[PDB]
């Protein structure tokens, strides 16, 4: 079900992210911890 | 908009003095420029409470209208039209993913 997001993550999509930012500090990928 | 009216006349005077053999160079009635309809461009449910794959149908519906120049319910065509750059305003509350 969550995979649907991954499919469009191949295209650019925001459910996951490539924040144009400092690695980790603001740079990020949507994740569950 | 108002500034354009000058350029058209200044150019007209140049061809009138240059050629007096051909007289009364043609001009179009004032309403041709004044009427805004002739040129192409000119109950709302809260989208925040909707399920996701319904917003897509709505946003698709509004965009289909924007392409031909007619305003849409969830996306508005900003009327600044300042300089020559047209800008558009999408509803603030949408899914960031759909919005981009």
């Amino acid at each position: 079900e969550l995979v649907k997001d991954v499919l469009n993550v191949l295209i650019g999509v925001v459910s996951a992210t490539f924040s144009l930012c400092q690695p980790a500090q603001a740079f990020v990928v949507k994740r569950g911890v | 908009l108002q500034q354009s009216l000058e350029l058209k006349r200044k150019m007209l005077r140049d061809k009138q003095n240059k050629k007096n053999s051909g007289q009364h160079l043609p001009i179009f009635p004032a309403w041709v420029y004044e009427r805004p309809a002739l040129i192409g461009d000119f109950t709302a449910l809260p989208i925040g409470t909707l399920p996701l794959a319904s917003q897509e149908s709505a946003v698709v519906e509004d965009l289909l209208y924007v392409l031909v120049g007619v305003d849409g319910r969830y996306v508005s065509a900003q009327p600044l039209a300042g300089r020559q750059s047209r800008t558009f305003l999408v509803d603030p509350n949408l899914d960031l993913s759909i919005r981009e």
